[PDB]
């Protein structure tokens, strides 16, 4: 199972990006997945989660009502609007399957993570 | 007697969202029907009566209409401080029945849980009975994982689990883990770990601990 | 072209002067007289100005004739009864509050003259001449409820401060317009445990306690109505004295029976210090047509038998006994003894 | 202002009468109607029966047999009698003011609008034990707490400081271990920089023993 990623890129402050992972040799539509980010010298932080069709989305503080989390189970792809963009987002986005169905946080498979970059 | 019914048995909700419960009567009650609101810990709290008649100082969020057999009880605008369990109740013909109630919870941002573990105290070991203690505090989701190793060894069926309330302020959840030992195989082992895993946390979080040291 | 009562005004009067040293103790009660009276002064105001002008009526149906100042300021008995030998009722009146009183005489003219003026015991007027032909259902209402309930709660609070047993002056029952008597009575009792006490105001909560459990309009379960000036009250149970007093209905008013029970409607008393009373059996109008007590033997109570709270119609407790001591409240010394000394007048 | 307040033992033994008591400040008993409510741990509310002003009760029917209640004017109480009492009896107990309505329709309207603060029953065979208190030792927020372990029945109640430290307390509901004790730790984080400057102490109460205890948590 592999997770590929893309949609990162260098934007203006305040534009905006939508980003992209596909999924092979397994369904999402059973898992969930959460996105995260690693800017330069932290830790891989938490930003967005997107579970079972019905079992709603959940955000970060620093992310809510800026990036929207969404899944296309039958395209097994999840997305990650992302609005109002300031330089505080400059990252490295990952996306990671949650392995237990009961939203445990088994993050095992991740993907390789696109860069995102907001400078002026 | 009347039987009643309550959909859903719980449901989650935003702050600022309309939540609306609905409570079904076996037979026709007219608008014999009272809403309580039972906050974690506390009794049950009347809220309205006759069906759409509000008590003095309910807030105004609060509102419900009905009569005959299925009545609505609505939250115009959610709070945190709302987080409770309500309950609908007959008073048409006797005995009075409730309702089995409809668990309201809030939905928030994601916040990882601050993990922390205990040894055993020392006054404890003197009893024969070792008792370690990992914290899990102020999460959300309520969903988490925990994982005792003592010496890299995986347990089970050795420790019990407990979930506090949610909380009215910032709606978060509280986790504990009591791995509970005998003395003897308490002392045969060195390191005590606790691992946790959350969707908040990219990798597992472990907090352990040398026996003495 | 009103008709004004100026006998009850100068019987009133002599009330007043009678009473206006005598000092309130524990058992203090209002005589038979003396409530007659009392009960003649509000029936014979609300008679002098009946009903509303046709071109500023009410909208609810609330009676405004009698709770805002400008009918009660052309009300000829109110004008009369203000006005009666040199105003020295008014001059009186206006030295009163509910703090200050401690003989009955404050106790009657107080109660009764903030009744026949529309004003509530803090000044303010039950509704204002403004609010006549008001649509706002809520807050006509909460104006109503709130002129009713003082009267009431006023009584109370002054029963506390005297430690009063027996004093009681009701809210006629034209100031019950859509108030929910079980509702007044938690309010009052939830707010003050003084209230609870056993030797506190006992007639106002025997008068409070069974307008809880027996609404205005009962409908299908109506067993009588009374109707009064067009004020209509209904009841499923016996009617005692200190109901019909306290409401202002009188038995010679109109009386409807629905059911085919007994009624036995005390109307005088006798010689054998007993009660002369009228039965009725059929369904329809039940008209006493015997002559009309003076004040100092009228009675205005019904025992009802039904058998299909019974205390109610208790010999003891239907009729306030005349020992203001001896004045039964509760079912726990509820009594039926003395039926020997009453008569059948039919 | 009318208040409630229940009592009672907290252990009864199957087969044994429950027997339970609400004290009324602010009114006369004699002025409402009363009614008993119980909820067993995580499960719903039971209406048990109500109370006249008069005195007169009406149980429910589906104990229409083990019931009995009656008022006491002169304590300005009243009580609640349970016989024959099983598991399905152990649960936390109500008294409320049951206020009335007749003036809608000749069928009263019932309100359970004043609750008292509820009092626990446990049916069980085993005797009151006394709660152990361990002390959570901590090692920029640091964490403590103490460990309240085999006790019997519920329920415990835990404060920090005599009541002076309520910020960041977390004491979890209790588990029942296989020994059939019951056991909870409370916790409480704090900053860093007064783990040498503030004392904390926990106080564990348990009720169904008399046992008091006050730990000092230190590092």
């Amino acid at each position: 199972v592999q997770l590929q990623e893309s949609g990162g890129g260098l934007v203006q402050p305040g534009g905006s990006l939508r980003l992209s992972c596909a999924a092979s040799g397994r369904t999402i539509s059973r898992y969930a997945m959460s996105w995260f980010r690693q800017a330069p010298g932290k830790e891989r932080e938490f930003v967005a989660v997107a579970r079972r069709s019905g079992d709603g989305a959940f955000y970060a503080d620093s992310v809510q009502g800026r990036f929207t989390v969404s899944r296309d189970d039958a395209k097994n792809t999840v997305y990650l609007q992302m609005n109002s963009l300031k330089p505080e987002d400059t990252a490295v986005y990952y996306c990671a399957i949650d392995s237990d169905t009961f939203y445990s946080g088994s993050y095992d498979y991740w993907g390789q993570g696109t860069q995102v970059t907001v400078s002026s | 007697d009347i039987q009643m019914t309550q959909s859903p048995s719980s449901l989650s909700a935003s702050v600022g969202d309309r939540v609306t419960i609905t409570c079904q009567a076996s037979q026709d009650i007219s608008n014999y029907l009272n809403w309580y609101q039972q906050k974690p810990g506390q009794a049950p709290k009347l809220l309205i009566h006759d069906a759409s008649n509000l008590e003095t100082g309910v807030p105004s969020r609060f509102s419900g209409s009905g009569s005959g057999t299925d009545f609505t009880f609505t939250v115009s605008s959610l709070q945190a401080e709302d987080i409770a369990t309500y309950y609908c109740q007959q008073y048409y013909n006797l005995p009075f029945t409730f309702g089995p109630g409809t668990k309201v919870d809030i939905k928030r941002t994601v916040a990882a849980p601050s993990v922390f573990i205990f040894p055993p105290s020392d006054e404890q070991l003197k009893s024969g009975t070792a008792s370690v203690v990992c914290l899990l505090n102020n999460f959300y989701p309520r969903e988490a994982k925990v994982q005792w190793k003592v010496d890299n060894a995986l347990q089970s069926g050795n420790s019990q689990e407990s979930v506090t309330e949610q909380d009215s302020k910032d709606s978060t959840y509280s986790l504990s883990s009591t791995l509970t030992l005998s003395k003897a195989d308490y002392e045969k082992h060195k390191v005590y770990a606790c691992e946790v895993t959350h969707q908040g946390l990219s990798s597992p979080v472990t907090k352990s601990f040398n026996r003495g040291e | 072209v009103q008709d004004v009562n100026v006998a009850s005004i100068t019987a009133f009067k002599s009330m007043i002067d009678e009473t206006w040293d005598k000092k309130i103790e524990a058992n203090t009660c209002i005589s038979r007289k003396h409530r007659n009276i009392i009960h003649e002064v509000i029936r014979d105001f609300m008679k002098a100005y009946p009903k509303m002008d046709e071109n500023k009526k009410s909208p609810l149906g609330a009676p405004m004739q009698w709770l805002t100042q400008y009918y009660i300021l052309k009300n000829e008995y109110h004008k009369t009864m203000l006005a009666y030998d040199n105003g020295s009722l008014n001059t009186k009146f206006k030295t009163l509050n509910i703090y200050m009183i401690t003989n009955v005489g404050q106790y009657i003219l107080y109660i009764v003259f903030c009744i026949i003026s529309g004003k509530n015991h803090d000044g303010t007027p039950y509704i204002y001449d403004s609010e006549i032909t008001s649509n706002d259902k809520n807050f006509i209402n909460e104006r109503i409820k709130y002129a009713c309930k003082q009267i009431l709660h006023g009584q109370l609070t002054i029963a506390l401060r005297i430690r009063n047993k027996f004093m009681f002056i009701g809210s006629p029952m034209y100031l019950w317009f859509n108030v929910n008597g079980s509702q007044v009575y938690h309010d009052i009792y939830d707010r003050n445990a003084g209230f609870h006490n056993k030797e506190i105001g006992r007639l106002l909560y025997a008068f409070m306690y069974y307008l809880s459990i027996s609404g205005r309009f009962l409908n299908d379960f109506a067993l009588l109505k009374f109707t009064y000036l067009g004020e209509s009250w209904t009841f499923s149970l016996s009617v005692p004295e200190y109901i019909l007093y306290g409401l202002g209905y009188s038995v010679f008013d109109t009386i409807e029976k629905f059911s085919n029970d007994a009624i036995l409607v005390y109307i005088r008393t006798n010689n054998r210090n007993g009660y002369d009373y009228v039965e009725f059996n059929k369904k329809g109008i039940a008209k006493v047509t015997e002559d009309k007590p003076d004040n100092d033997k009228r009675i205005h109570a019904i025992r009802l038998i039904n058998d299909s709270h019974i205390h109610f119609g208790f010999r003891n407790m239907v009729i306030i006994d005349n020992e203001c001591a001896n004045i039964q409240s509760s079912a726990e010394n509820a009594t039926d003894t003395g039926h020997h000394q009453d008569s059948k007048i039919n | 202002q009318v208040q409630l307040q229940e009592s009672g033992p907290g252990l009864v033994k199957p087969s044994e009468t429950l027997s339970l008591t609400c004290s009324v400040s602010g009114g006369s008993i004699s002025t409402y109607y009363w009614s008993w409510i119980r909820q067993p741990a995580g499960k719903g509310l039971e209406w048990i029966g109500l109370m006249y002003n008069s005195g007169s009760p009406n149980y429910n029917p589906s104990l229409k047999s083990r019931v009995t209640m009656s008022g006491d004017t002169s304590k300005n109480q009243f009580s609640l009698k349970l016989s024959s009492v099983t598991a399905a009896d152990t649960a936390v107990y109500y008294c409320a003011r049951l206020r009335y309505d007749f003036w809608s329709g000749s069928k009263g309207r019932y309100y359970m609008d004043v609750w008292g603060k509820g009092t626990t029953v446990t049916v069980s065979s085993a005797s009151t034990k006394g709660p152990s208190v361990f002390p959570l030792a901590p090692s920029g927020t640091a964490a403590l707490g103490c460990l309240v372990k085999d006790y019997f029945p519920e329920p415990v109640t835990v404060s920090w400081n005599s009541g002076a430290l309520t910020s960041g307390v977390h004491t979890f509901p209790a588990v029942l271990q296989s020994s059939g004790l019951y056991s909870l730790s409370s916790v409480v984080t704090v900053p860093s920089s007064s783990l040498g400057t503030q004392t904390y102490i926990c106080n564990v109460n348990h009720k169904p023993s008399n046992t008091k205890v006050d730990k000092k948590v230190e590092p």
